[PDB]
């Protein structure tokens, strides 16, 4: 499901949070054209200085500015032969809707 | 099937001289809140603050 | 030259939405939206909890 | 050499605070101009922007 | 049936006159939609219920 929200106010924190889990289980991709912010973006070496729970961007009041963070990897030198092979995997929930 | 646009009041008036600005401070007032005679004043009185 | 009226600021009614809750299924806390909204609607949804 | 990202910011020098603008989220934002009337602002709001 | 005549008897001499009181008037942003299309630019602080 492409689910779309226009607006975040109402919203039970049951229904967040199990849209949050069904855009996990489930694979849903969930629009959000309610949030405004002012990204910030990362070199790859000054890391995530901020963190963000999904509960936080599912109530985040209507009228105020968040502030998301964005990496630029690009700068990123390759790993070295014999780094530890990683059976883990990085992911990832919130991005832009536009550049 | 019709194109909702704005139009400079330029490209219709071969008078220049009564055309003192454009487009830009209709899309700037797009951004801005529907404002009461009261937040009006608040924001006068502010900027001369 | 005439005390004719009272001069209330923000008038009580003749009637009022009075409930009962069914505590086994009522929440004790508070309902909360955003600041705003809450502002307005929050006396409401506290009542109709 | 190794500069990860050349962006254009708004010169914070010039739009000081002395004209009530931060500029450290990366866009202009004025503490009171647009405002609610009858209660605090709030913080971050974007209407400061 | 006492009660009924003194309800009666303070509603007709109800003589309140409202003067506007404490009012906030919200920036429209920080609205739900669904609270936009009711709020009419400055309701009181004492919003009541409905």
């Amino acid at each position: 499901v492409h689910m779309t929200i226009n607006e975040r106010a109402g919203m039970s924190k049951l229904v967040a949070d199990n849209i949050i889990a069904s855009v996990i289980k489930s694979n849903w991709v969930v629009d959000i054209l309610d949030i405004e912010y002012t990204a910030e973006v990362m070199t790859p070496s000054e890391g995530y200085t901020q963190h963000v729970d999904a509960e936080s961007i599912m109530t985040a009041p209507k009228g105020k500015l968040f502030h998301l963070q964005f990496m630029d990897g690009l700068l990123r030198p390759e790993p070295s032969a014999f780094d530890p092979p990683a059976s883990g995997e990085d992911m990832r929930l919130i991005y832009p809707l536009q550049p | 099937r019709y194109h909702e646009s704005v139009l400079e009041i330029a490209d219709i008036f071969d008078q220049a001289d009564f055309i003192q600005t454009s487009d830009a401070v209709r899309q700037l007032r797009a951004l801005m809140p529907t404002l009461s005679t009261s937040q009006i004043r608040h924001a006068i009185e502010r900027i001369a603050q | 030259l005439s005390d004719d009226f009272k001069q209330i600021s923000d008038p009580k009614g003749y009637l009022t939405y009075s409930v009962k809750y069914e505590d086994q299924f009522t929440k004790k806390d508070k309902l909360r939206a955003s600041e705003a909204d809450d502002r307005i609607v929050g006396p409401t949804v506290n009542l109709f909890k | 050499y190794g500069a990860a990202v050349v962006n254009i910011d708004l010169n914070r020098d010039f739009f000081d605070t002395a004209t009530g603008i931060d500029l450290t989220k990366g866009i202009p934002l004025v503490q009171d101009l647009l405002v609610p009337i009858g209660v605090t602002a709030g913080a971050e709001q974007s209407a400061e922007y | 049936v006492s009660g009924l005549l003194m309800v009666l008897f303070k509603v007709m001499t109800d003589n309140r006159l409202v003067i506007v009181g404490e009012t906030t008037t919200p920036m429209s942003n920080t609205l739900s939609t669904v609270v936009n299309n009711v709020l009419r630019t400055t309701y009181h602080n004492n919003v009541g219920v409905n």
